[PDB]
């Protein structure tokens, strides 16, 4: 009598099971482990502060009402039966908005083992709030964190751990972020302590270096090639007015639009960064040549070539100098 | 288990939920505090900020009176629709979400007097009505105005549980503005009349106040520099007609295009910022540039040096200082 | 009625739809049965694609065992949440969803021995790998993989039948700058923290067209440089005409690298348009330096030289470019 | 509704005197308790605070060390307790009970202290 | 700490006519300000809470007024049993007092 | 005590009632009076064609099912009962998004007065559609309209009227918009006819003018400033010929520019604006700018006619200006 | 009372009435009249290939079970006796985001009358899928289709009619159409059946021929594109020495139409296929590259007046002039 017996104890373990109580709630707090399972970081915009992170949250505590003896199976029962059961109240601080994704099915687990633990999985996509400093952008490391923590259970009616140390977390370095790349996960158990209580919190971190490949190619090398082309006004005669006016004239209307065009994939931060340090650089050394322009014109015309040879050496090694300077500094 | 599972039930046997406590004895107060866990961006363009809280009530129910081996019953979030509650909205709010992952975000502790407790976590998008005459040199006051719903002053009223100074608290590490910064909290208690009665409100002024440093790299920086090389076209070969047109055309068109981000960042008010009248003088000076160039150019043995380019080398920059030394000290220092 | 309501409640008492059938006999075999209606845009920035299928399940239930005269139970989906349903779950989906109107898109028919036919309408979108290398010709496997998420290979084991996944015509298909090349099934098992899973894998095998990259980068690039080298036939005293054109041309490339990113996703490594774009500049560039050293040295038939030699320069490029990415 | 407090004190300066008042009516864990100073021909000086629910006390910085207040859950009662009384302690101290939007409801009738 | 500097000490006027008061705050108190009466050898009693609302028991002639810094408390045909001693106070910190308004005749 | 007295009257009250039937099922219609507190009016989007308008809606209607006489006092129930209770079926046309406030529970209010009268309220945030004429943009005027409806009741069943007068719609004067001013509203109360059958309908309108500073700090001015600078041309010589085509060409493209450029954030509309029309006007002078240029290089290579263009161009394109803005304000 | 009375009737219908099971289970079809009251032809989404539309979704059937002999003929109930009898199960075949307004009550209607005819009216916001092929970009007439059937029931237990005849069925509100780019020309429609892989299906569709106003795409893309190319035609007026001048029009133009160019590649869905959009910004590319290459000719011929530039200040309009007509023609 398999199904009958497999049913009669299911039917049993959830009669006079009283949802409002947590498992020993007149003693000792229950210790609800957890492992996640990270499967991949939707996105990581800094425009909007956050990373949407995509899990398969896994909670693990043993309630001694819902011990089966007869039946020898960990019985694995369809998912609906998680809202008969008490379930630990674990919420994100950090979390702006998230789902537990819902084809074709609710995408949760419940497993009921022979000792009464219980093991509760759920898909959960997170799109938690991550501050990040962008002093040093786009040579930049990172630190988002996701705050797991109870709300209603202080540390007197809950406990939480990492089940497995250091491998709770794990396919952390599958994901692949296409702007950036995970160097270290962290894992740490705390206790933080509100008006109301103290609550135990776990928290889970990583560190995102950002890959400078692609702002190589799309700000500093037009950047750098647009002083370079400047550095002909030098060269060009004299007289040659309107064609040194009109290249310095360019290379300045053009510094100065790579500049807005960048601020707007960044917050309105009221700090200069790395890249407009590097774009300001690169304005007062096309705005010098514009002015040295001016200069050996208004020399002879108003009232030169030792003039235009001297910036014809200066210019290139002085930009060399603070070149060297910048990458040395922010690598 | 069972001992406190019969308590429960008889604090729930002959509930009825759908009444204040106290309905005809007694009006029913409810203390209220308010932990900000982190105030979000403020954008501008919607006149609207986030915020995301710990809102607590605490009300004094006669009902829920029980004699136990447990004085405080840290109950789950179920116990809390099946008893009464405030309905507590925000006046000001335009679409707020209480958090539900995993479980609801709710808290409700019974202590053994009746007094009850009910925290919740919610992320208000609250309006902030702005005055932009300073912008961006400006500083405004965002409210957050709770109060009942439907119950007027004669049968719920709100009150703060500590003192009123102590009763909105903002974490240190939560901050998440990155163009404002908050400057401290205040509050204050009033009452407010509707078509139904007179109504309990309480308000929580957030005093802000903008940093410039958007503003001065991407507004006001870029068109310093293009006075400036405006500037710099007094001191150019009379008889250079194209390099001296080339110079104002292009100056022209990046002081026009400039004054456009402006625009675009604000939302559109009827009136002009502090910003536009710096884009407009700059416009002045750097469209009298060409003025005097065409000036220059219908009064062009060789050519003399132009006695209006000579006066528009000394005149024209300190005008500029003149008017950079009033604007800057009249908005940033008063 | 009459007959059938009480043949539907006969079979649903003393139901439990938590339980599987076969609970503690042995795994639950679930045939599943796709119909592709259309594949949605692929999307670039984001790395997914969208699709729309009429997903179909059978299995067997002993319990759904009825004696009578009438043999198919055709019926409605306010009888889908009473009865077992596999918790199947799409696992690169990033968002996905039902269809409710104006009733829940849902099947559910019932034979005489036990087979209940459960089939929903979804919406996915499912993650699909984009190499972006070779961009813009890069061919890709799109995947689609699901499985059941609390029940393990012990209980659930899954299988596909030989024509079950069925696609649309392919002419309604919203792919614009794509085609549907092919499709192949497949299965597998994977081991995770809770056990070992049946994963089903559908791979889309996608082609990018030949369209909208030429004529939105590529045409206007090599017309722009072509426009570059007219200026080795103007005379070498017109300095600011000169010079003026190359400054617009070093700019319209610049501006043209700046444009043509952002189609492209955020990615690290560079792609052949980007190695198009560099070449197409560091020859503009060439040609405004060989211009100002020919200008440099009059103040001397090298004007004559760049007449034939950049025209053919780019040329040789060309052949190289195309037949080493096609 | 009626704050009974104690009666009045003369003591030596230098010593410890024990000052209470008993509320009736109502109870005091819900309204806190507020102790204030009056000395003659002066204005009103607050001395502390005390949450009898919490347990948690508040006082002035000028008064902290040398005052303190307690209390106590059966009797419903708050005491006050004084140590180092001088020549300027010598005032009149009522018991306020919290009211509505803090408001300092109910005041009882008065201890007056004394020194020699 | 919070200020009260409410001002006069006294006022000498007779009985029947109108006659104000005034309490300045050094910091921000939001409409929580208190009005409280000392006759002689008498504790005192609540008259005002808030900015302005009247207390149970309180005569109509005793209207106040607040706002964000500056609160007055205005008597409308003062009679002879009113001539006693006023205390401003305020509660949105920890509670502190002024120094206290006297009437005479 | 009191409490278990109200307890088993609302008890009573609710024991029998059947939320299927309306008050007075087979008898006279049911009159629903209406009255709005507007809250405000977020964001009157062209781009969309709507705007968001959030209010507190509060509706009166009679059922003599709910009249109690235990307690002499109106029973301000909690906002739960009100899926017990039947209410009408009002709905909005020109809704596209809509929902009720849910924090910190279901922002709606029912109040039970003892002769049978039930005060319901609601605080709706609507996005209705208001379709706008753009052909007189940005100095336009727009009627933008909520039409409240029912749904399952005809004229047979339902009566929708206003609750007194024009002071049912309250706190319109007090609305701040950013670029438009509120200048009237006003009620109007009419049955349309479907297939079904007659439907009562209540029409709220408003009158939304669009100020024009903005349009004039961002795109008149500036098109005008640059109209301005393309006669600079008419006082650099004849001669000078780089010079006068750089102040031909890029003013030519600042127009194109700025044309192209404030028409991608409108909608795709087939017709012409104001904006638009002056855009087109002073492209107008600024090509014949060029071709004045253009004529006076082909008499002479292939001082009196550009000395007639530097006082003809900015008196015809000042007449131009007056007849445009008497015209069109 | 006569309310108690109708309680009485609406319970006895409801008792022993099984909403799992269609009426007439063991019997024939539940002939559904399908109606459509279209209130909005909302907007037409041109990069998605989608368009919005909101209908009164009236449906029409016979329950047998649902008959009654009460004081009254029509049963104008509300929204709740909906969510427990019997509903088709009618679903959208092309519909992408098809919404029920739920402001205030859900906008359900329901009546049950006399013999045993029942109503049910709702309020939808479809937002089905529209096949376009932009190849006359803009010329094009696109035909929008929208096909509603059932999704469980086949054609032997549930055949859809149209309650009126010709294309009636379908009435577009007078004043309701959302349509800034097209104009809604009429409506037409039919009933097919559709077989699958579980059976065949009865589908309805409802054509919706649309056409493009052309008048945007005047004013933003075609004149803007016709304005620079007699911009470029004016270098041969000028002076032959006049190098400078003749290049900077010459390097602007082709500028300002390649800027011209990737505005329109975007405002399209990237179709692999090229318009009839992109057939005249190439042509007129080709004016004014070729304007350049002339003036290149006459620098390579300077050191008079060039008979080259002579002529092209002829033949260059004249050929512009004929190539509007012949393309302002076929497409028009
Ligand atoms: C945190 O809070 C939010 C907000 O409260 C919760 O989100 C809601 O959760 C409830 C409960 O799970 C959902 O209710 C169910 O909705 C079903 C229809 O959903 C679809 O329509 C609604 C609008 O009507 C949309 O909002 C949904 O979109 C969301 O869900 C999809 C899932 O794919 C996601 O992809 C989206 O991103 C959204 O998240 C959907 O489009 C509805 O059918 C269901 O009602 C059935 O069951 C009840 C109870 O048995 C019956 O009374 C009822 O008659 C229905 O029964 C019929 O349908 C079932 C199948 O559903 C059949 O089996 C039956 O036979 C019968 O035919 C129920 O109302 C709600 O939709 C959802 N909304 C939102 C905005 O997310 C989160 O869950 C919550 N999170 C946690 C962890 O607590
Ligand atoms: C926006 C300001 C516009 C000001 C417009 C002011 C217009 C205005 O008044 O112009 C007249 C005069 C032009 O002087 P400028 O030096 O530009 O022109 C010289 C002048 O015309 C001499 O008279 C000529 O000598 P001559 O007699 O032929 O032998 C000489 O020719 P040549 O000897 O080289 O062959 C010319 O170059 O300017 C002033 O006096 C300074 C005014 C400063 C005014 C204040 C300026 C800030
Ligand atoms: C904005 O537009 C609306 C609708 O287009 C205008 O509403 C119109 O208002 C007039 C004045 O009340 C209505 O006329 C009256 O109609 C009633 C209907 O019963 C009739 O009884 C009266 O005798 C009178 O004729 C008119 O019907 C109404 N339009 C519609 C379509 O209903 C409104 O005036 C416009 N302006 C503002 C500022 O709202």
């Amino acid at each position: 009598g398999n199904m009958s017996f497999v049913k009669e104890t299911v039917d049993k373990l959830l009669k006079g099971y009283d949802i409002r109580l947590r498992p020993d709630f007149g003693g000792p707090p229950v210790c609800v482990g957890m492992n996640i399972d990270i499967a991949s970081i939707d996105m990581v915009s800094e425009v909007n502060m956050d990373y949407t992170l995509t899990m398969y949250f896994q909670q693990y505590w043993r309630d001694k009402r819902l011990a089966y003896s007869g039946i020898p199976l960990n019985l694995t029962l369809d998912n609906r039966v998680a809202d008969q059961l008490w379930v630990p109240d674990t919420y994100f601080l950090n979390d702006k908005k998230s789902f537990v994704h819902g084809v074709t099915v609710k995408n949760r687990m419940i497993r009921l083992h022979p000792d009464g633990t219980v093991l509760y999985g759920l898909r959960i996509t997170t799109t938690a709030a991550c501050m990040m400093d962008l002093r040093r952008y786009p040579l930049d490391e990172q630190n988002c964190t996701l705050e797991i923590e109870s709300y209603g259970y202080t540390t007197d009616d809950i406990e939480f751990y990492w089940r497995g140390g250091d491998k709770a977390v794990t396919g952390v370095e599958r994901i692949e972020l296409p702007q950036f790349s995970i160097v270290e996960h962290r894992l740490v158990s705390r206790n933080v302590v509100f008006a109301t209580g103290a609550y135990p919190r776990l928290s889970l971190s990583f560190r995102l270096k950002r890959n400078i490949g692609y702002f190589i190619l799309q700000t500093y090398m037009p950047s750098i090639l647009i002083t370079i082309l400047s550095w002909v006004s030098f060269w060009i005669n004299y007289d040659a007015s309107a064609a040194r006016v009109a290249l310095g004239i360019t290379t300045v209307l053009t510094m100065t639009t790579i500049n807005t065009h960048l601020r707007e994939t960044l917050p309105k931060i009221p700090y200069v960064k790395a890249i407009d340090m590097y774009l300001m650089g690169c304005f007062v050394f096309v705005f010098l040549a514009l002015l040295e322009y001016a200069f050996v014109n208004y020399i002879f015309f108003g009232r030169v070539n030792a003039i235009d040879r001297w910036s014809r050496i200066v210019f290139p090694f002085t930009f060399s100098l603070f070149n060297l300077v910048y990458w040395l500094y922010y690598v | 288990t069972t001992v406190f599972t019969r308590i429960l039930d008889r604090l729930l046997d002959g509930y009825d939920n759908r009444l204040r406590p106290g309905l005809g004895e007694r009006v029913t107060e409810v203390k209220t505090d308010i932990f900000v866990t982190s105030f979000g961006p403020v954008s501008d363009h919607d006149m609207e900020y986030t915020i995301d809280v710990f809102f607590r009530q605490s009300w004094k129910d006669e009902r829920l009176k029980f004699k136990g081996p447990m004085t405080v019953l840290r109950l789950n979030n179920l116990m809390a629709s099946k008893i009464w509650t405030p309905d507590t909205f925000f006046h000001n709010g335009k679409k707020s979400v209480a958090h539900n992952m995993t479980m609801p975000n709710k808290l409700l502790r019974i202590t053994e007097d009746g007094t009850l407790l009910y925290t919740m976590r919610l992320t208000v998008r609250a309006e902030c009505p702005m005055h932009l005459e300073d912008f961006p040199m400006d500083a405004h006051a965002c409210p957050l105005k709770f109060g009942s719903y439907a119950y007027t002053r004669a049968e719920v009223v709100y009150e703060w549980t500590r003192e009123p100074a102590r009763s909105v608290v903002v974490a240190e590490d939560g901050s998440r503005l990155n163009q404002y910064d908050l400057l401290g909290q205040t509050v204050d208690s009033g009452i407010v009349q509707s078509s139904t009665g007179e109504y309990v409100v309480m308000t929580t002024h957030f005093h802000l106040k903008r940093k410039i440093g958007y503003f001065v790299i991407q507004t006001y920086l870029p068109c310093i520099m293009t006075v400036i090389l405006s500037q710099v076209s007094f001191w150019l070969n009379r008889e250079s007609v194209p390099a001296r047109t080339v110079f104002g055309v292009t100056t022209v068109l990046t002081m026009t295009t400039l004054s456009i981000s402006a625009r675009n960042s604000l939302p559109k008010v009827a009136y002009a910022t502090a910003m536009d009248w710096f884009i407009a003088v700059c416009y002045a000076f750097v469209f009298s540039a060409l003025i005097e160039f065409a000036t220059v150019n219908y009064f062009t043995t060789f050519n003399s040096v132009s006695k209006i380019d000579r006066l528009s080398r000394i005149a024209f920059p300190l005008l500029f200082g003149i008017f950079n030394l009033v604007y800057w000290a009249t908005y940033l220092n008063r | 009625e009459g007959d059938v309501t009480v043949i539907l409640n006969n079979l649903l008492e003393g139901y439990d739809n938590k339980l599987r059938p076969d609970i503690g006999v042995k795994p639950t075999l679930i045939h599943t049965d796709m119909y592709v209606n259309s594949i949605g845009p692929v999307n670039a920035i984001n790395m997914e694609y969208t699709i729309d299928i009429f997903f179909a399940q059978t299995w067997y239930d002993r319990r759904l065992k009825f004696n009578s005269t009438i043999k198919v139970l055709r019926l409605n989906s306010n009888m889908v949440g009473k009865i077992w349903i596999p918790d199947t779950f799409f696992r690169n989906s990033k968002k996905a969803d039902a269809h409710w109107i104006t009733t829940p898109n849902r099947m559910l028919r019932i034979w005489n021995d036990g087979r209940v036919l459960y089939t929903l309408r979804l919406t996915i979108d499912a993650e699909c790998q984009l190499q972006l290398h070779n961009f813009p010709m890069d061919e890709h496997s799109c995947p689609l993989e699901f499985s059941s998420y609390g029940y393990p290979r012990e209980e659930i084991v899954y299988q596909w039948k030989r024509s079950s996944v069925e696609v649309g015509d392919t002419r309604s298909w919203r792919l614009y700058q794509f085609s549907f090349v092919g499709l192949r099934n497949t299965t597998e098992v994977v081991k995770t923290t809770s056990g070992d899973y049946v994963v089903m894998s559908v791979y889309f095998d996608l082609s990018r067209r030949m369209g909208y990259f030429t004529i939105q980068t590529y045409i206007p690039c090599t017309l722009i440089v072509v426009l570059s080298w007219v200026s080795f036939w103007i005379n070498k005293d017109a300095v600011p005409a000169r010079t003026s054109l190359g400054i617009t041309t070093v700019l319209t490339m610049t501006t043209l690298s700046t444009i043509a990113r952002k189609s492209l996703p955020k990615v690290s490594y560079v792609t052949a348009m980007d190695l198009f774009v560099s070449v197409c500049f560091i020859f503009v560039f060439s040609a405004l330096v060989e211009y100002g050293t020919l200008h440099y040295f009059v103040s001397a038939k090298m004007d004559s030289y760049a007449r034939i030699f950049f025209p053919t320069a780019f040329c040789l490029f060309n052949l190289v470019y195309w037949v080493s990415y096609l | 509704v009626q704050l009974q407090q104690s009666g009045a004190e003369l003591v030596k300066p230098g010593a410890s005197v024990k000052l209470s008042c008993t509320a009736s009516g109502f109870n005091i864990k819900d309204t806190y308790m507020y102790w204030v100073k009056q000395r003659p021909e002066q204005g009103l000086e607050w001395i502390g605070r005390i949450d009898p629910a919490n347990g948690d006390t508040k006082y002035d910085p000028k008064f902290q060390g040398k005052a303190t207040i307690t209390t106590d859950t059966f009797s419903n009662t708050a005491y006050l307790q004084l140590s180092s009384l001088t020549s300027e302690d010598t005032a009149v101290y009522y018991c306020a009970r919290k009211g509505l939007r803090w408001a300092m409801d109910y005041w009882g009738q008065g201890t007056s202290v004394t020194v020699s | 700490n919070i200020v009260m500097t409410q001002s006069p000490k006294s006022m000498s006027m007779s009985v029947g006519e109108r006659v104000t008061l005034s309490c300045k705050a050094s910091e921000y108190v939001g409409t929580y300000v208190s009005w409280y009466q000392q006759k002689p050898e008498q504790s005192p009693k609540l008259l005002i809470y808030g900015a302005s609302n009247r207390y149970t028991g309180v005569p109509d002639r005793f209207t106040g007024s607040g706002s964000a810094t500056d609160f007055t408390l205005t008597i409308g045909s003062v009679q002879a049993e009113d001539l006693a001693d006023y205390h401003c106070g305020q509660s949105y910190s920890y509670p502190t007092f002024g120094a206290g308004t006297k009437l005479e005749l």
